[PDB]
């Protein structure tokens, strides 16, 4: 008599995350009249 | 001449056209940011018997 019995498997995972945050600002502004201190603040 | 953006009075020359304390101020702003960020995982298994 001769027997043989046999399994094999495969497996995978992933995983992944990501992020990209932008930004932009401008400010453009004139003053007329007044004192260098305050038109400057 | 009397100013005003000092307080001060001061004495101009004769030769001068003109002279003037009126304030002008001009602002320019520009701010540009990115972040970026990636992850990743991988993962294999194999197996026999």
């Amino acid at each position: 008599t001769k027997v043989e019995h046999r399994c094999t498997t495969n497996k995978l995972s992933e995983k992944h995350e990501g992020s990209f945050i932008q930004g932009a600002e401008k400010s453009i502004s004139l003053i007329r009249g007044g004192r260098s201190e305050y038109g400057a603040a | 001449v009397f100013s005003g953006d000092g307080k001060d009075f001061y004495r101009l020359s004769g030769n001068v056209l003109s002279y003037t304390f009126q304030v002008k101020i001009n602002n320019d702003f520009n701010y540009e940011f990115y972040n970026s960020t990636w992850s990743y995982v991988k993962h294999t298994s194999t197996e026999h018997t």
